[PDB]
């Protein structure tokens, strides 16, 4: 998200 | 291997090989050794200084070792050399996609087609790109063409595993494309020539009880955390014993901090980095079932689940589709998203939990939620509170009416309320309580906003903080918009011309794709005022403004996992359509257990229907979203512990199988 | 400014949300000015300036992911925004991407061609990379900008890059009072009193109170030159308080300065200059130094409100820093000559030899002594060890010259087998015998110079690709310190000497066909310049040994790379300009001792050069008089230089300590 | 350097 960081699941 | 002593060999036979240096540097760059590597590239290099193909492979390890710059002025410098190299263009891309610069990747991987147009490798990863951004350009002939790509490979697949249930390819090609890449798992271990370990047969050395591993990258802040972080210090220590192997570095987080003080024994495995010293250790502890939630998601490590060292090896929660690999026995999974009709996608054998798999730590992580208040000009979604000292407040006021929702009648209280929200300021206070602002909430406690602490303010939720109106009806999305495609936005769109008083839901994730959906969505002939979009939010702000919404309409193609349990934690009901791959009948499961039967869709006429039912019929509304409020409490959805004890049962269950026959399916 | 009125008669109002948020954005308030640019969207969804506004905002809190889209977002709602491109592309340069930095200038340059900032930044670019298309035209366009710009009150041209153009010192100094300046404005928002000053030693019981500020206690060069420094100060005498401006990055380097100065004090913590300053303050701190300058991690603002009675610019920054609130330059006769004093807003404080100094005795000390090999000359094969002197004593034959050289055997043949075959260490005689290659898989802090290393280290001319039977002139600085003027010279000195290569650094390796084309423009084959990659820390000193000469850029010289070359025994040849970045190799020359190296035009310094690639004895001299002065002249000794700097501090206290204001100290 | 982080002299 903007200003943090909003993790998410995605690929290797 | 063998390529490793060739190379040697060829470079004992010449000193002075520049491209076996670069080819001993990729293959040692295979094997982890990314030192190495570097070093015999930069050899190659010093023998031939307009050697592209080198840099480019240096670049690719740079990358690798997380340097990042070093890989761009390496790919860079490839492409000087040689402007017209298909590979370099790519391998940019890549690093630009990484970036989040979707636009400057997409020019890239169009350059690399255009040099080189059979590139299988990099259409796939544009198709991707694509997919990230909602541009739709031809979209029929690039599903046809992805699965003609995959088609001719299978004859390494040029499609992720991750990726694979996004687009049209049966499921024998889905089980296909994740089964060559759990066989590239074993190629890599089989290099480190390890006998077959001995395991356990006995409880007997682990004192009666059960030893259950359980590995990830994600215990941490990411999304894995935010769904299961209470499990492992609820699991019944006399019977159970958990180990907890993390494949990541502290990231600092009060999750990280949970599982480390509440699972029994806590491993560090991001600094144990080469595989067979870390299946060692996993061996040596003794592990019974050791559980990979994982997948092929960023950060795997699966070769310690390629070398084998435990009995049973089982898949949950972190991946939504097959391992495709015959070193994983069992995927925990349920009947409503896995059913035993379909269980031939699924190379593992089917364990079922009995209402889904699928768990939160809605319950412990935002309990603020719980309850709500009002304010007035009744609706339960234009103007919110949330607070741990809410019913304290609403007791210091004069007036409530309480219909169980309490309501605050519009007095010089209100007034406050609503100017703070008008102007923008952080926070006021009435009768000595914070009432704070919930676009603010990383002003007032960071680690609130993250989820890493409840608030401890009462927290103001209201329409006019998002641009939604306050007199019409609210259908979101909340997820990113990758899982969005042309059939969904049509759906929505008959939907909201069937809804005149409403407007669609979507947040910026990435705003990138915004104008896609909405040029899109004027195709259909829907007008800009009708999809409203919004910013990404930190965790507590996206789950509190759930509360705003009065309908979630969810994505056929791939479901809302996590957004899922998110929004029914808000008490919004969800509309979905299950679909065929298990990304595609989550939030069925979750709805199933939660028990609203009527929001599951059997066809996109049936999703339609209950969708404009929902905002038309104002009355089943409210029923419906009464039903959703309390069963979220009263059901087995966000029941930690519940959820806890009957995934105990299903181990022991796994074990007694073991015990005498080799694994089978689970009832 | 009070929007928050504007705001308060009109809530949906766009363009103050946008305009609040930019002024919170000055005073630092991030996560609030955020806030307001999100609000700005809300109501105005296609709101271009705010997205690229929005862009700065995060780019600052380090989101650079965020950053991106921010920026990419104003150039889809409107691709002909000059601005998000220039931002865009500024981005792209701190990627290091230089290219693409490149390419998105240009766009903002056609959409908008008076566009002072993005020109300038373009020129830094073009700079970096030794792009030199047009460059005159360039040179006297960025004169223009500034003339201009300065007539009309803040410079296009950050002042750490002054001294790579044509400016006139004037002009100088007048960039450099602008930025300073800057930080005197961003700090009266504060509405602070002056602060009250110490006037005696009493409180302190006697000691002189120094605060070294920087945010440079990391691996950074600063602490490759002065980590020794803090640790020999007299605690009789002196109170050593260092601030840091950087969080603790790990290194031994902080390690070190935080174990020996007296009082190690981390600002990073205190991100509020009015709070972090208050405690400089009540520290009862005599004299802060200032260590940044105008260079990444600066807090000026710190400086801005005079904590400390006396406060002196050292080391860190090359230049004057035009700000009033900076009392002396510490310098020296040399690099600062008295004459010339004019530039400086500062006055002039000496050093006796140089300002200069470097931690290398205590960092490289595996490299005061060397082996070589033979089929005799010192730099084609040689050998470094803590324990080399052992080694030798385990050898058959070994012919001393004082310089060891192993014969042609088994022996010697062992390692030209390692070298060959690229493997990464051997044993002779039970020691450990390295790679100079293959450093960070065996000690990653040996290769930083956090460690000495503890086996040794063979380096030979093969490993880079040099000539075994030709004179290699050496220059290792970022390629933006050349200019035309001096790739000029160096082609004039490689013509002249015919068994010759230059041996120059990939920094950044994209730079390497333009001085590769600029060469051939006038010079000879692609086999005349040598490029190799930037190397870790202790081999970049360490293979600096296989040169015959440095060849010293005028237009901004070796400061930490001119230490790092002298090091090495490698003589530096220098032609001193009229900036103080351009005159800092001369007075590190004029230290140790080698006078007859320094050139008084660019005839003299072709002339030095070609001397020491073809007279052979009179090169065997020089480096000679290198390789031993090094260890017996004041340059790379910590604890003199220590110990006049510290008699400058109290000349410069009993100085105020009479009443009196700065001035000059010789 | 390739391979970690060279740091240098630089603006502000
Ligand atoms: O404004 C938002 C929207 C989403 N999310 C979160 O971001 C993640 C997106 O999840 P993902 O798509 O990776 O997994 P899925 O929903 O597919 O399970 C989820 O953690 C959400 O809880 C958030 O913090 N703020
Ligand atoms: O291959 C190399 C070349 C240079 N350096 C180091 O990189 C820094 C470059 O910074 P800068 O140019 O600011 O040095 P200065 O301007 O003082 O010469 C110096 O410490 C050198 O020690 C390095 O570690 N490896
Ligand atoms: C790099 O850092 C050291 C720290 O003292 C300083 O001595 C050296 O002068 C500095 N280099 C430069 O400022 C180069 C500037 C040209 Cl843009
Ligand atoms: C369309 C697929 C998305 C995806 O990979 N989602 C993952 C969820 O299935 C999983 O439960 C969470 C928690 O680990 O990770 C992301």
């Amino acid at each position: 998200y903007p200003g943090g960081s909003t993790p998410v699941s995605s690929a290797n | 291997e063998e390529a490793v002593r060739l190379y040697r060999k060829a470079l004992e036979v010449f000193p002075e090989f520049a491209a076996a240096h670069s080819n001993l540097a990729s293959v040692l760059q295979q094997q982890g050794k990314l030192q190495e590597a570097l070093m015999h590239y930069k050899e190659a290099i010093r023998i031939s200084p307009t050697f592209a193909d080198a840099y480019s492979n240096m670049g690719n390890t740079l990358k690798e070792m997380q340097d990042v710059q070093g890989a761009l002025q390496c790919y860079t410098r490839a492409i000087q050399i040689n402007p017209a190299f298909a590979d370099a263009h790519s391998n940019l891309a890549s690093i630009h996609k990484d970036s989040g610069n979707i636009p400057e990747a997409i020019a890239s991987y169009r350059t690399a087609l255009k040099l080189k147009p059979d590139f299988p490798d990099a259409y796939c990863n544009l198709a991707h790109c694509l997919q990230i951004v909602c541009d739709w350009t031809d979209y029929d002939e690039r599903m046809k063409k992805l699965v003609s790509i995959v088609a001719d490979q299978l004859e390494l697949p040029s499609v992720h595993p991750h990726h694979s249930m996004l687009y049209p390819l049966s499921h024998g090609f889905r089980k296909a494309i994740a089964e060559r890449h759990g066989n590239l798992c074993l190629d890599k271990i089989n290099v480190l020539h390890k006998p077959p370990y001995e395991h356990p047969k006995d409880l007997k050395l682990s004192d009666g009880r059960l030893r259950v591993g359980y590995v990830s990258s994600d215990f941490g802040n990411h999304p894995t955390s935010h769904l299961m972080q209470s499990i492992p210090g609820m699991h019944n220590p006399d019977k159970f014993e958990v180990f907890c192997y993390a494949l990541s570095p502290d990231d600092g987080t009060n999750f990280r901090v949970k599982v480390m003080a509440e699972a029994n024994h806590f491993i560090d495995l991001s600094q144990i980095p080469c595989n067979g010293k870390a299946a060692d250790r996993i061996h040596q502890d003794g592990i019974h079932i050791l559980v990979n939630m994982n997948g092929y998601t960023k950060g795997a490590r699966n070769e310690l689940f390629a070398l084998r060292p435990a009995p049973i090896q089982a898949m949950w929660l972190g991946y939504p589709g097959t391992s495709g690999a015959l070193f994983m026995d069992y995927i925990i999974t349920d009947q409503e998203t896995s059913p035993a009709e379909v269980a031939e996608q699924y190379s593992e054998k089917l364990a079922y939990m009995p209402h889904t798999f699928f768990i939160g730590d809605h319950a412990n992580m935002f309990p603020h939620l719980k309850k709500k208040a009002v304010i007035d000009f009744i609706y339960d979604n234009r103007i919110v509170l949330n607070g741990i000292d809410l019913k304290a407040f609403l007791d210091s006021l004069p007036d409530v009416k309480i219909v169980n929702m309490p309501v605050i009648p519009m007095n010089t209280i209100a007034e406050a309320v609503i100017e703070m929200i008008n102007r923008g300021q952080i926070q006021i206070t009435i009768n000595g309580f914070s009432i704070s602002n919930g676009l603010a909430t990383t002003q007032i406690n960071n680690k609130a906003a993250t989820g890493e602490e409840v608030p401890r303010t009462i927290i103001v939720t209201t329409r006019s903080q998002y641009g939604l109106p306050e007199d019409a009806i609210v259908y979101c999305n909340f997820n990113q918009l990758y899982k969005i495609d042309p059939s969904t936005l049509q759906m929505w769109a008959n939907i909201l011309k069937r809804v005149p008083n409403s407007v669609l839901w979507l947040l910026r994730f990435p705003a990138v794709g915004e104008p896609n959906i909405q040029q899109y969505a004027q195709n259909m002939g829907l007008p800009q005022n009708r999809i409203i979009f919004s910013p990404v939010a930190p965790k507590e702000e996206h789950v509190r403004r759930g509360q705003l919404a009065d309908v979630c309409l969810d994505t056929p193609l791939c479901n809302g996992h996590t957004t899922g349990m998110d929004v029914l934690w808000a008490g919004t009901p969800m509309v979905t359509m299950p679909g065929e791959t298990l990304a595609s009948r989550v939030a069925a499961s979750q709805l199933t257990c939660l028990g609203c039967l009527e929001l599951i869709a059997k066809n996109r006429q049936e999703y339609e229907d209950i969708a404009v039912k929902l905002g038309t019929d104002l009355e089943y509304l409210k029923k419906v979203r009464g039903k959703v409020w309390k069963q979220r409490i009263s059901s087995p959805l966000f029941n930690t512990k519940q959820y806890t004890m009957e995934l105990e049962r299903l181990y022991l269950q796994m074990w007694e199988h073991y015990a005498a026959n080799k694994p089978d399916h689970m009832i």
